[PDB]
């Protein structure tokens, strides 16, 4: 989830 | 010595933002709870250089700063646990409490630039060498060793967390990008090293050296 879905 | 990082945006201008790994469970826990405090306080008068949440594109708050009030519907923020900028609406602003400040934690991104290289000046030559390290670390865990400050931000060699190969001499090496040459005799060796494999690149006559030089 670090990158934020993104 | 070189310490696990979080790369989470790489600017046009081939800098970019990181977080320490080590900070980043200190950072998950503080997003848990300032959540659960704004699901309890629903959102505050917008102001420049003001701190304040922001709610972002995954329907989440973060933490952020306001850096230029241009309407009532287009506020520019700074997310600074993060780095990547935003301009929005008044419905997702929210006051940052007291709790959820940069006292209780520090922000959690910093900028930062690749050691011994030139930024290229050709605006393609540049899309070529920020695309690459897009493609290669944005959103990924890397390894960082602090180089050298500068007037502006401070320049860093990035590893590769498997191979630990040098991601700004893989940059070298591709001839995406010229070596940055400095004067510190304790920069020599890897100078001397980014030197090499450039000149090498030009012999391969890869992406900036593709017709000669």
């Amino acid at each position: 989830g670090r990158a934020r879905g993104q | 010595s070189y310490k696990p990082v979080f790369v989470t945006e790489i600017t046009d201008d081939l800098h970019f933002y990181v977080q320490d790994v080590e900070t980043g469970t200190q950072l998950e826990k503080l997003m848990e709870n300032m959540r659960n405090d704004i699901a309890s306080h629903p959102p505050y008068a917008p102001r420049r250089g003001e701190f304040c949440i922001a709610k972002f594109v995954d329907g989440e708050w973060y933490r952020a700063r306001v850096e230029k009030v241009e309407s009532p519907a287009k506020i520019h923020v700074f997310y600074i646990d993060y780095g990547n900028r935003e301009v929005l609406p008044s419905t997702r602003l929210g006051t940052l409490s007291p709790a959820f400040s940069t006292r209780v934690l520090p922000a959690q991104a910093t900028e930062y630039a690749f050691a011994f290289i030139q930024v290229p000046q050709d605006d393609d030559a540049r899309t070529d060498a920020v695309d690459s390290v897009v493609r290669d670390i944005q959103n990924t865990q890397c390894l960082l060793n602090v180089e050298h400050l500068s007037a502006g931000c401070p320049h860093v060699t990035l590893q590769f967390a498997d191979s630990k190969g040098d991601v700004g001499l893989g940059l070298v090496k591709e001839g995406l990008v010229m070596v940055e040459v400095r004067k510190e005799k304790q920069f020599q060796k890897v100078i001397t090293e980014y030197l090499n494999a450039q000149e090498s690149a030009k012999s391969a006559r890869l992406n900036l050296w593709r017709y000669g030089d």
